[PDB]
RNA sequence: CUCAACGAGAGACUCGGUGAAAUUAUAGUACCUGUGAAGAUGCAGGUUACCCGCGACAGGACGGAAAGACCCCGUGGAGC
RNA sequence: UGUUCUUCGAACAGUGGUAGGAGAGCGUUCUAAGGGCUGUGAAGCCAGACCGGAAGGACUGGUGGAGCGCUUAGAAGUGAG
RNA sequence: GUGACCGAUAGUGAACCAGUACCGUGAGGGAAAGGUGAAAAGCACCCCGGAAGGGGAGUGAAAGAGAUCCUGAAACCGUGUGCCUACAAGUAGUCAGAGCCCGUUAACGGGUGAUGGCGUGCCUUUUGUAGAAUGAACCGGCGAGUUACGAUCUCGUGCAA
């Protein structure tokens, strides 16, 4: 009897600006965006999220002293296979994986998680090569 | 006398057996897994004839709170305003249909605003 | 019974060692050799019930016989030859065409040996009465003296 | 389109079109009513102080039936515990015309 | 005991 | 549509299966040669349903053999005769001697 | 050494998948056919690139 | 053995013919940390993983094979 | 299902459940009563999207080629994971 | 001569060359195995094939009735077809659910189902089992509260100190 909306979904793509957020408070507000909890035509199993572009990566910041004690781990299936960065060191070389893992953390886990994290782009700042695609600037809601 | 008793044991497997019809490998094969699946298939379609009632109603509520938060208000400042502007009792899912209605949904959310203040 | 069945008394396989059930004897009642350990057995099925209470049947379903007007009264049962013929003439003439009793005191050998090739016609003593002749065939032809009989017996 | 409320649960309506409800008996092939509208719609007026009057909502019913036969069985995963119940919901099926405000 | 010694 | 049967002759039918998959769909023309040079011995029995098949068409029907096509080239199983192997310590393991049932459909194209 | 479950009729059918055998290398006898395997005497006619030998 | 390296034959490998057995609740049958009848392929959270085979190893499936032989109980038995 | 009123019946209350106790029923074989289907096709088998609160029951189409069902009772070699 | 006795896993072990085959030195133990059609009228003749076995043609009411031969279920093995499957971690179901393919005992239709939510088989024994505690490879048949004589209680019937 409602509406549950299946191959008529129109996604739009949207850039949003990490100068001066968090990791972090912003992740979530992505991955509500991505999950399409903006939109009205919600529906559960079709995936009516939107697009994103996330710009200034390098640029992002965390508080308290999470750069040298917040740890990332990537265990391999090996014995001893236990390898470790710091926070700062993930933000320094290449922040995007530390975005996208941040967005996979708060993303839900299954198919269409895989499919809701391909909308995803992260890029070094200030430039995305989705010009052609002609994204709106979306702001925060805080 | 003697009772044989031959034909309504073939007449119970086969109505167990035509009501696991569909499922996969043996469980639509074989009895003596299809009573057990159908007898769990009937403890499922209890728990989820309970279950649906909930669940279409948080979908309800999720589509209600992104129709009301683009229109500036959350969802419970956005119930609170409907409870207090009269006591109108419309319900969650004629409240969805009312953004497969738009824009009879901002009227009644106007209506929330008038009153919350 | 377990015990009747011709077989052997020992066991197929010892107790302990084979991967197989125990099956302590040849033909237990699980085995095909049979089978059954109640099972029928014969008895008799015989039982009394209190001499009013016959009394009482007997009479009332004579009184729920006559009231439903299916008694009929012929008196001697006059009948020339043995022919069942005339037996047959005798029923067609009094409107009978389902089952019937001829009941005769005297147990006239005429009436005895005619009636017996139709099916549904059973000739009986006057103290021969009974229960299922009266409810199975659902008209009496009585005679006079049988009535005279069965007033003082019953 | 007006919002109706005779379940007691609330649908919403068209003109011409066969809802199915719970089963009200309205001695059918006679037409019943609906008095408990909210939202009359179309000039898109407001609830409020529910019940309002002229808020008239008729009905034509054609079929008193029974809905598709559901198997209730549950039983406890242990103990010996089943319990076999067949259950078949009556509804009423009506035709909804001349919404009136 | 508890002799591995099955035959 | 002609059709041969072999009917319980002595071979296994998973091993008949194994040439009859790949003899099926093509035309008998094309049919006789891949049974000549499998070589997989079930293949003569098969090729014998198969020339058994072309002359009920050609006898029968006089379907003009020569553009016919395999159409139904199923494999069934026949009755098992059952022997026992001696094993050691007395075990006495069953063998199962399988037969099949050969059926070669041959029509037009 | 020994199976703790049953193989399924599913399991068994992939792996059956490469149990088939394929069509031998056979082509167009020159002399007669029909026909002859690659790189072997034709049985046929008994001819071979292209007399006679038997 | 330090300390193992070649060579010969049979099996194992490939092909043709024939062709079993123990076992088996169904099975689309990953890993880590916990939880749980206190030691998880199936539970929770996370991390990984295209589909189907062939040749090998044996860590797990508290693997299979024998209603534990040890210990205890039976108002069981047998031998001395 | 239980209580009250009893003006077709209505109102109120209750209805998780092991061991166990009580009650009401569905099926199988045979027999007694009548009545009735059958080669213009019985039992059985196979399929269906039908009906009943359940055990269960009907109706169609195919196979089959000779018995079966209904009723009110009565007995049991009375229902299988 | 009769069964509110059995009907081929039943009834004698044995409805059939049965105390037979087979096992054991011996005493002894001890099976399995019925059904063409009313009438063999048991497929003359042709073709493939060495034969077996088929396809026609005949007999027959039926040949899918053709020698373990009435009917012929399920496990099991296959051949086609409609819909889904090669980024997916699943007691295999259930609820929601788009797409595609069909039309029913026309009924809020049937089949398949991408995807989401929930969800650790059945029985036994236990304080407690998804249990890494037990049992079952699967299917079909058989397989356990009966009967005789007394006693007690409830209900019913008959006659009532």
């Amino acid at each position: 009897t409602p509406m549950a909306n299946a191959s008529t979904i129109e996604r739009k793509w949207l850039v949003v600006d990490a100068a001066g957020k968090t990791l972090g408070r912003l992740s979530s507000e992505v991955a509500a965006i991505l999950r399409g909890k903006h939109k009205p035509t919600y529906t559960p199993h079709v995936d009516t999220g939107d697009h994103v572009i996330i710009i200034n990566a390098e640029k992002i910041e965390l508080t308290g002293k999470k750069l040298t004690d917040k740890i990332y781990y990537r265990h391999t299936q090996h014995p001893g296979g236990l390898k470790s960065r710091t926070a700062l060191e993930m933000r320094t070389n290449y922040p995007e994986k530390m975005l996208e893992l941040a967005i996979k953390g708060m993303l839900p886990k299954g198919s269409l998680g895989r499919q809701m994290f391909k909308k995803l782009n992260v890029y070094r700042g200030s430039e995305h090569p989705h010009e052609a695609q002609k994204p709106e600037v979306y702001e925060l809601r805080g | 006398p003697r009772v044989k008793g031959g034909t309504v044991t073939r007449k119970r497997r086969k109505k167990v057996l035509k009501l696991a019809k569909g499922y996969f490998g043996s469980k639509h094969t074989l009895y003596k897994v299809a009573n057990q699946q159908v007898m769990k298939s009937g403890n499922y379609a209890f728990r989820d004839r309970r279950q649906k009632k909930r669940d279409f109603r948080k979908l309800w509520i999720t589509r209600i709170n992104a129709a009301a938060r683009m229109n500036g208000l959350s969802y419970s400042r956005l119930m609170h305003g409907l409870k207090l502007s009269g006591i109108e009792v419309n319900r969650k899912m004629l409240a969805d249909l009312a953004v497969n209605d738009l824009t009879a949904f901002n009227q009644l959310a106007d209506a929330a605003k008038a009153q919350l203040n | 019974n377990r015990s009747e069945v011709r077989g052997g008394g020992r066991k197929p396989w010892r107790q302990k060692g084979t991967g197989r059930a125990r099956q302590g004897s040849i033909r237990s009642p699980q085995w095909r050799g049979g089978g059954v350990v109640f099972g029928p057995t014969p008895r008799s099925y015989s039982y009394k019930l209190p001499k009013k209470v016959r009394r009482l049947a007997i009479k009332s379903v004579l009184s729920s016989k006559v009231i439903d007007n299916n008694i009929i009264v012929l008196e001697d049962l006059t009948l020339d030859t043995a022919k069942t013929k005339e037996m047959a003439a005798i029923l067609k003439g009094l409107s009978v065409e389902k089952k019937a009793l001829i009941v005769t005191a005297d147990a006239n050998e005429a009436v005895a040996l005619s009636a017996r090739n139709i099916p549904g016609v059973t000739v009986v003593e006057a103290n021969g009465i009974n229960v299922l002749d009266v409810v199975n065939h659902e008209k009496l032809l009585i005679t006079k003296a049988a009535v005279e009989k069965v007033e003082e017996v019953l | 389109y007006a919002i109706i409320k005779t379940g007691g649960k609330q649908i919403k309506v068209e003109e011409g079109q066969t809802v199915y409800i719970e089963k009200l008996a309205a001695e059918a092939g006679e037409t019943v009513t609906f008095e408990d509208v909210l939202f009359v719609g179309g000039d898109n007026v407001k609830v409020g102080n529910p019940t309002v009057e002229g808020a008239t909502v008729t009905a034509k019913v054609e079929k008193q039936g029974r809905a598709k036969k559901i198997t209730v069985f549950r039983y406890k995963p242990k103990k010996n515990v089943h319990k076999k119940q067949g259950h078949r919901q009556p509804y009423t099926k009506v035709t909804i015309e001349k919404i009136n405000a | 005991a508890a002799a591995a010694a099955a035959a | 549509q002609a059709k041969a049967v072999a009917r319980t002759v002595r071979i296994a039918p998973r091993k008949a299966r194994l040439v009859m998959d790949l003899i099926r769909g093509k035309q008998v023309g094309e049919a006789v040669s891949i049974l000549n040079l499998t070589p997989r011995a079930a293949s003569p029995i098969i090729e014998k349903v198969l020339k058994s098949a072309i002359a009920n068409a050609e006898h029968n029907y006089e379907m003009d053999a020569n553009n016919l096509v395999i159409s139904q080239a199923f494999v069934d199983e026949g009755p098992t005769l059952k022997r026992f192997r001696p094993r050691a310590m007395g075990r006495a393991s069953q063998i199962n001697k399988r037969t099949s049932h050969i059926t070669i459909v041959v029509s037009e194209k | 050494a020994v199976p703790f479950r049953r193989t399924s009729k599913m399991k068994k059918r992939l792996r059956r998948t490469h149990f088939k055998l394929n069509v031998p290398g056979m082509t167009e006898c020159p002399s007669c056919g029909e026909m002859k395997l690659s790189h072997r005497v034709c049985k046929a006619c008994g001819s071979y690139n292209g007399k006679d030998i038997n």
